[PDB]
RNA sequence: GGGGCUCUCGCUUCUGGCGCCAAGCGCCCGGCCGCGCGCCGGCCGGGCGCGACCCGCUCCGGGGACAGUGCCAGGUGGGGA
RNA sequence: CGAAGGGACGGGCGAUGGCCUCCGUUGCCCUCGGCCGAUCGAAAGGGAGUCGGGUUCAGAUCCCCGAAUCCGGAGUGGCG
């Protein structure tokens, strides 16, 4: 057709001594900073030692369907926050002398919150279901509480995320939350999760506690036993038959 | 991707480094100009040799304090006297202080700025 | 409460879920500087029965020391 | 000249009117030219050797 | 000085971005300055190639 | 004609030269025109993708539970007191 | 054994102060980047550009007179 004669290709090539490369991607080259380094080596090192069953368990959190619908249902039972426990309290003792009197107004269920309060809970069965997160970085303070909630025999889960349970106790982080007392209205909705949630936890405990995690290789030793079996296995069974 | 590192050196990024806005002056008032005009000029030179170059050579002479340079020094004889400045010659003497040959334009003479002054 | 858990916890140094805290710690804070701040206590129990609560203006430092 | 005086110098006291003139003599400059070309001119004819060179399996 | 051996000034061309790399090889016996060195696998088995 | 399973995933060796800051092929979007029948005709700008294969968990290679360090024990020790 | 460049005409999103026609600035966004080591260290090393005559009780390549020269600044153009 009519298109200028004087446009022409001038392909370069990125050979060995020939024109110099281009801006490639280098990300994973790069000289990372000693914070960068330190976090990412310190995540490989989690899955190249044996982890102890006490440390595994908070691998093995609940499916992301089903903690989904845990989250919707407690979303109900968020603790109030002080901007309406205030303007509460403008209008609830009002009315004391005007005119009620006692007003014993059946405090509601709500969501109790923090690794101390939800221990005191399940060690006198007043726990429901145990919320638990999976990544507290000190991770010591639930390691004991698949241990006491199988004991005691209330339903625990772990719950991928400690932002997203502190984000609904109006706080930053929170470790653990623990479900008491329901509602009416949806008492059957815990009877959807609770034989959903023990059957993963509870039923099967004595599979956790020998179920060693960790211990796997790098993929470039990995695949560096895969040669040398190959190899070996290439005439072995070619020396039979 | 779509970031790229087209680098192997992770540089620190530049961040939002925004301007100081006090809520008090840390000093109440601005000090005051402590060398100003009339401490530049202390007093003139009256020697025989001074006397000597205010007649041939078309200059005053003073003893200036010693933290002055001679811009201060061009501008204070400008101010204080009247009269304008073509040049400023200083030294600092053995005695301590510095002496500044002020050198007046053309257009006036020393003869009869000597005489206002009053060190005739 | 929980914090009667971890006392008796930090008394079981030797056990298999301690020791491998003990060293990817120590890995790890082998890889900073003699001298950092902690933005928490890595022992939130006993550093609040020596006198931590958790207010503003108490902080935690890390000190890295030669033994011998 | 010392180099800091050639600065108050003009444009046509520091070059020669030539391409390379200043920092080359004129004989590098002559052999410079006639490298480029039949360096180049002889990867013509390795290219094309080889390119005709399609003749066997 | 103080070492009683030739150096080498090799200069090479930058294989990333537009630059000239200078060097200080060891003279290998037999080298002169205008020659074309050779460093890599793939390089021939000559006098100065590395 | 094609595959299998190993070569091939490499493009630079007559010369004291030049080499970066993208061409090209696209997929869109704007600004007017004006086809005023839409992947669509005329002029100016801006972006994105392929060109420059895809994933991955250590920057790469060499050692490695040794060396090394901490502590204790035996020797040796006018080097020194 | 460090996240060690706070810079860059230009490009541009513009908050927009105005001889708001713009045009000097301004902040951030996209774009580019090793004086790779703070700093000190020579009145004999490196280091742009001043000489002639005259002058004082004592100063001069520094002061007078006469000839120059270098560096920086010129947006409101200083004219060719
Ligand atoms: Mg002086
Ligand atoms: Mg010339
Ligand atoms: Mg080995
Ligand atoms: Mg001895
Ligand atoms: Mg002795
Ligand atoms: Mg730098
Ligand atoms: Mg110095
Ligand atoms: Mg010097
Ligand atoms: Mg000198
Ligand atoms: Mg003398
Ligand atoms: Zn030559």
């Amino acid at each position: 057709k009519v298109v200028n004669p004087l446009f022409e290709k001038r392909p370069k090539n990125f050979g060995i001594g020939q024109d110099i490369q281009p801006k490639r991607d280098l990300t994973r080259f790069v000289k990372w900073p000693r914070y960068i380094r330190l976090q990412r080596q310190r995540a490989i090192l989690y899955k190249r030692l044996k982890v102890p069953p006490a440390i595994n368990q908070f691998t093995q959190a609940l499916d992301r369907q089903t903690a989904t619908q845990l989250l919707k249902l407690a979303h109900k039972y968020r603790p109030e926050t002080k901007q309406e426990k205030k303007q509460r309290l403008l209008a609830r003792a009002e009315k004391k002398a005007a005119g009620k009197g006692d007003v014993p107004t059946k405090r509601p269920p709500v969501l109790r919150a923090g690794v101390n309060t939800v221990t005191t809970l399940v060690e006198n069965k007043k726990a429901q279901l145990v919320v638990i997160a999976h990544d507290v970085d000190p991770i010591e303070l639930v390691v004991f509480l698949p241990a006491l909630c199988r004991k005691m025999g209330v339903p625990y889960c772990i719950i991928k995320g400690k932002a997203r349970l502190g984000r609904l106790v109006h706080r930053k982080t929170c470790t653990t939350v623990a479900f008491t007392q329901v509602n009416s209205e949806d008492k059957g909705a815990l009877a959807k999760l609770v034989e959903a949630i023990r059957t993963n936890y509870n039923d099967r405990y004595d599979e956790i506690r020998r179920h060693w995690g960790g211990n796997v290789l790098g993929p470039k030793s990995v695949a560096r036993i895969a040669k040398l079996e190959k190899a070996k296995a290439k005439e072995l069974a070619t020396k039979l038959g | 991707k779509k970031k790229i590192r087209t680098s192997p050196t992770f540089r620190r990024p530049k961040t939002l480094r925004l301007r100081r806005q006090p809520k008090y002056p840390r000093k109440s008032a601005p000090r005051r100009n402590k060398l100003d005009h009339y401490a530049i000029i202390k007093f003139p030179l009256t020697t025989e040799s001074a006397m000597k170059k205010i007649e041939d050579n078309n200059t005053l002479v003073f003893i200036v304090d010693v933290k002055a340079n001679k811009h201060q020094i061009k501008q204070a004889v400008k101010k204080l006297y009247d009269i304008d400045v073509a040049k400023v010659n200083t030294l600092i003497r053995p005695d301590g202080e510095k002496k500044a040959y002020v050198r007046l334009a053309p257009d006036y003479d020393a003869l009869d700025v000597a005489n206002k002054i009053g060190i005739i | 409460g929980a914090y009667k858990y971890i006392q008796e916890l930090w008394r079981k140094k030797q056990s298999d879920v301690m020791r491998f805290l003990l060293r990817v710690r120590c890995w790890q804070y082998r890889q900073l500087s003699a001298l950092h701040r902690a933005p928490r206590p890595t022992r939130p129990d006993k550093a609040r029965r020596l006198g931590y609560k958790a207010k503003q203006g108490y902080v935690i430092y890390r000190i890295r020391v030669r033994r011998g | 000249v010392r180099p800091k005086v050639l600065m108050r110098l003009s444009k046509t006291k520091k070059h020669v009117s030539r391409a390379y003139g200043g920092s080359m003599c004129a004989k590098c400059v002559r052999d410079r030219i006639k490298r480029a070309f039949l360096i180049e001119e002889q990867k013509i004819v390795v290219k094309v050797l080889k390119a005709q060179a399609q003749s066997q399996k | 000085p103080g070492r009683g051996a030739p150096l080498a000034k090799v200069v090479f061309r930058d294989p990333y971005r537009f630059k000239k790399r200078t060097e200080l090889f060891i003279a290998a016996e037999g080298i002169h300055t205008g020659q074309f060195v050779y460093c890599g696998k793939k390089a021939q088995l000559n006098i100065g190639n590395v």
